[PDB]
């Protein structure tokens, strides 16, 4: 239960519930993971993500 | 609702425990689906299964 500790917080689960089973919210999964850091938001930004 | 008891008439009162107990001239059927269409909107079934 170290879910301060733990990589992927209770969100998820509550987004997971509603899920509408199709691939984009497979992707939707996919996109969340992207990363909170200087490095990360450049290389995302660059792209106009 | 007044009711009769042993020939004499008495007050009688009662909750309405179901929201659906209201009659339909407060409350139309039509008004109760598309409340319940707001209810699947919110839990992302917006098209049904």
């Amino acid at each position: 239960a170290h879910e301060y500790h733990n990589w992927l917080r209770s969100p998820f689960s509550r987004y997971s519930a509603t899920c509408p089973n199709v691939l984009h919210s497979v992707m939707t999964l996919a996109a969340m993971l992207y990363k909170i850091s200087p490095v990360s938001l450049v290389l995302q930004t660059k792209a106009h993500i | 609702t007044h009711c009769q008891e042993n020939s004499e008439t008495v007050a009688l009162c009662t909750p309405r425990i179901v929201i659906g107990n209201l009659p339909d001239g407060l409350a139309p059927g039509p008004f109760h689906e598309l409340r319940t269409w707001e209810i699947m909107e919110h839990m992302r079934l917006r098209p049904p299964p």
